C-alpha cells in the first residue's frame, strides 16, 4: 500500500514565509519526482514546481522569485517554503508524486521531442489563509436531541478563525448518520459549523456520545457529552 | 524530405502579379534531412578505396 | 539547430496600386536573409541590395527530364561501348 | 470557461477543453469530485492508469487545429465532476495553470425533498448570555433553497445567517442556517420556526422554550 499526507499552519500574515511538509509512505522519497500544487476556492489548479533528490528543481515562472522547495532523506518529506505571501496566496495546497514521459514527434537525433509530466496520486489537501486578523479557537456547545423508535442528535461549533475544523463523533467510533455541515462565515469574520447524527430511540443505557473538535491553528481540543 | 506541411500565401505586389510565400506551418516544426543506409554507403566506400588504391 | 533558421518578418509594400502601403508579414530562412547594423529586429534579403532577385513562376518545374543530343547531318556522334573506360585514351568497342 | 454540458444516463458527453492545437500535443486529463483531491484520468491523450474504465477516452494529440475533447460514454451518476486539462503542445510553451473546469452534469436525477432538523439554543450556551438557533438542511436536489425564519407567526429579520448549498459527495446537496438571538428574546416568544423551500414545497420545523 502506498499513500501520503501533508501539513500546514492554516493562517499567515502578509509578511513571512509559508512553510509546509508532506509525509510519505509505501515508497521512497528519492525514487519519485515530486510536485506541489495549489488551488483557490473555485479556481483551477496551479502547478507550482517540481523536484528530485539530485537537486533537479524548477519552479513555476510567475511565483519563481518567492517559492523555495527541498527534500530530506531522514524525515522523507516534501518541504515547500513560499516567502512573501499575499492575500492571493490563500488556497488549498496539494502534494503529489509525478511520472514523466518522452514525446518524440520528429527526430530524436536533434531534439524534436518534448518531455511532459503528470501527477498520478495526490494528497488530501492542506488549507491556507492569508489574513491580517489573528486566530480564535471555537466555542463548543452540544445540541438537544430529544424533543417512538427514531431520533436525531448534534453538536455546535462556533466563532473561530480560520477554517478548517475537524469533528469526529465519540472518538471516531460512531460513524453512521454522521453529517458534519459546512461552516458559515459570520459578519464579524468568524466561521461556525455543526455536526449531526441520527441514533434511534434505543439509547437508555448511557450511550456515551462525545463530539471531538480540533482547531489546529489555535491548538484547541474540545469534546462534549450530549444528554437529554 | 522537408517534413513541414506549408501553406501558400499570395501577396499581390501587382499589378497582374503576386509574390507567393509560406502563410503558415500546419503542424510540428521540423528539420529537413536525407536518409541513407550507412552499411550500403560504407560498403560502397569499400568499392571506391580499392579502385582508388 | 535552434539559432533562428525560420524567421517571421514584417515590411511595408505598395500593392498592385500606389494607394495602399500594406504592412505585410512573411516567413524567411536564416540563410535567405541578412541583418543590418546592430542586430535589432531588422533584416534584409540575402542579396537584395547587390542583385536582382526573380521569383521563378510556380507554373514551371525543375524536374530533370532526360535528354539526348541528336547530331546534325553530315556529322556523327560516336560512343565508347566498353565496360571499363579510363575516360581518356583509345577505345575498342566503338559505334555510331 | 464557465461551461457545463448536460447529458442523460446511457448517453454520451463531449467535454472539450483548452485552446486549439498547434503542434503534436499530449494532454493529460483530471477529475475533481467536490471537496476531493483531483484524481488523474488520462495520459498522454487517451491511455489511462489503473482504475479508469474504457468509457474514458480522449483526442489523439496528433492533429492540428483541434481542441482537446474528452468522451465519457454512457454516463452515470458518479461521473459527475469538474474536469480539467493539462495541455502540453509542441509549439506552445508549458502550461502551469490547468484548463477549464468543464462541469459535467447528468440529466436524470430524482428530485429530492430536504431533511430539516431544527435545534434550540442549548442549556449550556444560555449560561453565557448568548443564544443561537440551528436549522440543518440535508440531502436535497437540486441545490437551491430559500430558508425563512418565523418567531411565532412573525418574520425574523436579522440574526439569520444562511449558507450556500454546497454539494454532497452524492448527487444531493446540503446547506445550513443559524438564527442568533438573545436569551431574553428566546424565552419570550412561545416558539420559533424554520421554514424551508424544496424549492417547490415549503416545509417547517418548530421549536419552543421549555
Ligand atoms: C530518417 O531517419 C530518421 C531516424 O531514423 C527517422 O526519424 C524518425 O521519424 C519518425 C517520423 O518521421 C518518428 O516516428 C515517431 O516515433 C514516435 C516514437 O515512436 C517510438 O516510441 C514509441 C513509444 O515508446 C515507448 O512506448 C512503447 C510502448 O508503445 C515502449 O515499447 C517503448 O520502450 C517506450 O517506452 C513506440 O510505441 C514506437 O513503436 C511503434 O512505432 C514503431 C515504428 O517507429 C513500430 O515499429 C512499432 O511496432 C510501434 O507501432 C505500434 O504503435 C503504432 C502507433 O504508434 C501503431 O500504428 C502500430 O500498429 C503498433 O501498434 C516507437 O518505438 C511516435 O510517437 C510517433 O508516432 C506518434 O506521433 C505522430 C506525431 O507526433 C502521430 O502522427 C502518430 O499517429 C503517433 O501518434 C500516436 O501516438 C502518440 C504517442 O504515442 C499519441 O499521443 C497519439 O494520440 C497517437 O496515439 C493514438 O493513435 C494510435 C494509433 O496510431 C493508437 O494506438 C493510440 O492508442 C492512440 O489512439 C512517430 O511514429 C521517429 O521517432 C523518428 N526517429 C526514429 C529513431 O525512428 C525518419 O523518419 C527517417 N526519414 C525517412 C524519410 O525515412
Ligand atoms: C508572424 O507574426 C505575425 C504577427 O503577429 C503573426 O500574425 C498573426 O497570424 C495569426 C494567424 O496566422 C492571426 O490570427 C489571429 O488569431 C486570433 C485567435 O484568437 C484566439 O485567441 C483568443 C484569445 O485567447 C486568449 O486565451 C488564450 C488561452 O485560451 C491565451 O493563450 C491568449 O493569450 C488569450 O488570453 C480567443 O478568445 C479565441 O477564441 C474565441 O473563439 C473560440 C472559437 O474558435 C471560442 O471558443 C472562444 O471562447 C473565443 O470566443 C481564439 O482561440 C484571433 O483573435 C485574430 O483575429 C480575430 O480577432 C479580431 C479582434 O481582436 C477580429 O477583428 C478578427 O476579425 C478575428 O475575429 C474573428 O476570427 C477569429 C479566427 O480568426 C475568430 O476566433 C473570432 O471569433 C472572429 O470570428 C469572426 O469571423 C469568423 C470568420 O472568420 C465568423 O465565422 C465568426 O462568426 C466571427 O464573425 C486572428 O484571427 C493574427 O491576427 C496575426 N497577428 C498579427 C498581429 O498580424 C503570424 O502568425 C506569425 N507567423 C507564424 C508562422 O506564427
Ligand atoms: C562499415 O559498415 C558496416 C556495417 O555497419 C560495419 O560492420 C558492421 O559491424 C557490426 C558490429 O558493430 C556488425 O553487426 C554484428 O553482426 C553480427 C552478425 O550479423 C548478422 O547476425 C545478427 C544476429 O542475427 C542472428 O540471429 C538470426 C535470427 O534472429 C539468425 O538468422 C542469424 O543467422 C544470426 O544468428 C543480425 O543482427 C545481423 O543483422 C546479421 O544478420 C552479430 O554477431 C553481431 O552481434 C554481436 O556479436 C558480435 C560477436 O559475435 C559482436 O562483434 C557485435 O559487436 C555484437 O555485440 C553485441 O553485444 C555487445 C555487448 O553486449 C553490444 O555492445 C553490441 O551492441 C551487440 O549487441 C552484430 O549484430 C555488422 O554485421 C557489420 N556489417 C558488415 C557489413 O560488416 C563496419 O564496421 C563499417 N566499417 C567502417 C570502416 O566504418
Ligand atoms: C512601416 O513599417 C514600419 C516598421 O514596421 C512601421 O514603423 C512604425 O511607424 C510608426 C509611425 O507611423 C511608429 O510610431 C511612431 O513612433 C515614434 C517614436 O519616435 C521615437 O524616436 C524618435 C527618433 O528615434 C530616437 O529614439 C529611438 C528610441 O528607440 C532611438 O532608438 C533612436 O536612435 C533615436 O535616438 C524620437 O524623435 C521620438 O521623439 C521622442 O523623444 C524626443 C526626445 O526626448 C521628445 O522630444 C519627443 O517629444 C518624443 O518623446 C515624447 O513623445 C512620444 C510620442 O509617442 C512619447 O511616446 C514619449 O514617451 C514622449 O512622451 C521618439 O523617441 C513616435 O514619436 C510617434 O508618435 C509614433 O508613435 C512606430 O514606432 C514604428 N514601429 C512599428 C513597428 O510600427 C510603420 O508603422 C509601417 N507603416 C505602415 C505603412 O504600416
Ligand atoms: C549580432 O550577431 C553577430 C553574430 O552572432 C555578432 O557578431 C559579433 O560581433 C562582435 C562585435 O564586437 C564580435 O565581437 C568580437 O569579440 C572578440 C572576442 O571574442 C572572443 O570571445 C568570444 C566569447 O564567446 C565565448 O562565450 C560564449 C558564451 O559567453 C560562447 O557561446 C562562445 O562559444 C565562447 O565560448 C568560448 O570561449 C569562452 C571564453 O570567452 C570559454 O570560456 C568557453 O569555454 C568557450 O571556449 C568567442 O566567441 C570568440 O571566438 C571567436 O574567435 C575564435 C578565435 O579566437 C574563433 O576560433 C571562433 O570560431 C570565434 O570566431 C573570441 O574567442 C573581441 O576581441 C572583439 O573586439 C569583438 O568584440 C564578434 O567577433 C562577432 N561574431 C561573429 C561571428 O562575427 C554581433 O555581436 C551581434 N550583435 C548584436 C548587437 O547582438
Ligand atoms: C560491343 O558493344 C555492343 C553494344 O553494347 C555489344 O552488343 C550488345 O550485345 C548484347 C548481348 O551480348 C545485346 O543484348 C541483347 O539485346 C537484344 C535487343 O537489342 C535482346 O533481344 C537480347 O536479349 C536476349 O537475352 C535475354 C536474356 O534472357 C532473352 O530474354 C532474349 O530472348 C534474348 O535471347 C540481349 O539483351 C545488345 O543488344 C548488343 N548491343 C547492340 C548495340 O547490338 C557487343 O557485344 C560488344 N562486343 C564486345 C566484343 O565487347
Ligand atoms: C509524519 O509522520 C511521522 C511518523 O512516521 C510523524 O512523526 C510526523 O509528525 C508526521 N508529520 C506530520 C506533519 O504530521
Amino acid at each position: 500500500q502506498v499513500h501520503l499526507q501533508e501539513s500546514g499552519p492554516g493562517l499567515v500574515k502578509p509578511s513571512e514565509t509559508l512553510s509546509l511538509t508532506c509525509n510519505v509512505s509505501g515508497t521512497l522519497v528519492r525514487d519519485n519526482y515530486w510536485s506541489w500544487i495549489r488551488q483557490p476556492l473555485g479556481k483551477q489548479p496551479e502547478w507550482i514546481g517540481y523536484v528530485h533528490d539530485s537537486g533537479d528543481t524548477n519552479y513555476n515562472p510567475s511565483l519563481k522569485s518567492r517559492v523555495h522547495l527541498s527534500l530530506d532523506k531522514s524525515k522523507n518529506l516534501v518541504s515547500l517554503r513560499l516567502t512573501g505571501v499575499t492575500a492571493a496566496d490563500s488556497a488549498i495546497y496539494y502534494c503529489a508524486t509525478t511520472k514523466h514521459g518522452r514525446r518524440i514527434y520528429g527526430v530524436v537525433a536533434f531534439k524534436e521531442w518534448f518531455t511532459y509530466f503528470y501527477m498520478d496520486v495526490w494528497g488530501k489537501g492542506t488549507s491556507v489563509t492569508v489574513s491580517s486578523a489573528s486566530t480564535k479557537g471555537p466555542s463548543v456547545f452540544p445540541l438537544a436531541p430529544s424533543s417512538g423508535g427514531t431520533a436525531a442528535l448534534g453538536c455546535l461549533v462556533k466563532d473561530y478563525f480560520p477554517e478548517p475544523v475537524t469533528v469526529s463523533w465519540n472518538s471516531g467510533a460512531l460513524t453512521s448518520g454522521v453529517h458534519t455541515f459546512p461552516a458559515v462565515l459570520q459578519s464579524s469574520g468568524l466561521y461556525s459549523l455543526s455536526s449531526v447524527v441520527t441514533v434511534p430511540s434505543s439509547s437508555l443505557g448511557t450511550q456515551t456520545y462525545i463530539c471531538n473538535v480540533n482547531h489546529k491553528p489555535s491548538n484547541t481540543k474540545v469534546d462534549k457529552r450530549v444528554e437529554p | 524530405t522537408r517534413p513541414n506541411n506549408n501553406t501558400r500565401k499570395s501577396i499581390h505586389i501587382g499589378p497582374g502579379r503576386a509574390f507567393y510565400t509560406t502563410g503558415e506551418i500546419i503542424g510540428d516544426i521540423r528539420q529537413a534531412h536525407c536518409n541513407i543506409s550507412r552499411a550500403k554507403w560504407n560498403d560502397t566506400l569499400k568499392q571506391i578505396v580499392i579502385k582508388l588504391r | 539547430m535552434e539559432r533562428g533558421e525560420i524567421k517571421n518578418c514584417s515590411f511595408n509594400i505598395t500593392t498592385s496600386i500606389r494607394d495602399k502601403v500594406q504592412k505585410e508579414y512573411a516567413l524567411f530562412y536564416k540563410l535567405d536573409v541578412v541583418p543590418i547594423d546592430n542586430n535589432n529586429t531588422s533584416y534584409r534579403l540575402i542579396s537584395c541590395d547587390t542583385s536582382v532577385i526573380t521569383q521563378a513562376c510556380p507554373k514551371i518545374s525543375f524536374e530533370p527530364i532526360p535528354i539526348h543530343y541528336c547530331a546534325p547531318a553530315g556529322f556523327a556522334i560516336l560512343k565508347c561501348n566498353d565496360k571499363t573506360f579510363n575516360g581518356k585514351g583509345p577505345c575498342k568497342n566503338v559505334s555510331t | 470557461a464557465p461551461t457545463f454540458v448536460s447529458v442523460a444516463p446511457g448517453q454520451t458527453a463531449r467535454i472539450t477543453c483548452g485552446e486549439e492545437s498547434l503542434g503534436s500535443r499530449s494532454v493529460i486529463w483530471y477529475q475533481q469530485r467536490p471537496g476531493q483531491a483531483p484524481s488523474l484520468i488520462i495520459y498522454n491523450n487517451n491511455d489511462r492508469p489503473s482504475g479508469i474504465p474504457d468509457r474514458f477516452s480522449g483526442s489523439p494529440g496528433s492533429t492540428f487545429g483541434t481542441t482537446a475533447t474528452l468522451t465519457i460514454t454512457s454516463v452515470e451518476a458518479g461521473d459527475e465532476a469538474d474536469y480539467y486539462c493539462h495541455i502540453w503542445d509542441s509549439r506552445r510553451p508549458t502550461n502551469w495553470v490547468f484548463g477549464e473546469g468543464t462541469t459535467l452534469i447528468v440529466l436524470s436525477q430524482p428530485k429530492a425533498a430536504p431533511s430539516v432538523t431544527l435545534f434550540p439554543p442549548s442549556s449550556e450556551e444560555l449560561q453565557a448570555n448568548k443564544a443561537t438557533l440551528v436549522c440543518l438542511i440535508s440531502d436535497f436536489y437540486p441545490g437551491a433553497v430559500t430558508v425563512a425564519w418565523k418567531a411565532d407567526s412573525s418574520p425574523v429579520k436579522a440574526g439569520v445567517e444562511t449558507t450556500t448549498p454546497s454539494k454532497q459527495s452524492n448527487n444531493k446537496y446540503a446547506a445550513s442556517s443559524y438564527l442568533s438571538l438573545t436569551p431574553e428574546q428566546w424565552k419570550s416568544h412561545k416558539s420559533y420556526s424554520c421554514q424551508v423551500t424544496h424549492e417547490g414545497s415549503t416545509v417547517e420545523k418548530t421549536v419552543a422554550p421549555t
